[PDB]
């Protein structure tokens, strides 16, 4: 008779190692207080 | 001599469990409270000439 390799049970001598790449990441600008908020926190503005 | 028998292999960590959720982050308020006012006064000028 005749067989394909898919017709034979396959065992592996290979040791698995699943390494995945660290993904791209985007850092958006972030501020707790903008400089306009810091300017506006004063009660009276001398210039205005 | 004999060969060392197979060692106990390490175990992959369980992995950090994460709770999904929605959040609102609040900061200390530094903006003054603002409102609208109306001033009624009278400019009084006395000129000695
Ligand atoms: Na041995």
């Amino acid at each position: 008779h005749q067989l394909s390799r898919a017709d034979v049970t396959t065992v592996s001598t290979f040791i698995d190692l699943n390494i995945t790449m660290l993904e791209d990441h985007e850092f958006v600008p972030l501020e707790v207080y903008t400089r306009h908020e810091i300017k506006d926190s004063g009660l009276l503005d001398y210039t205005e | 001599v004999q060969f060392e028998q197979p060692r106990r292999c390490p175990t992959r960590p369980e992995g950090q469990n994460y709770t999904e959720g929605i959040a609102v982050v609040f900061k200390e308020n530094i903006a003054p409270y603002k409102f609208k006012a109306t001033m009624y006064y009278k400019d009084v000028t006395v000129s000695q000439v």
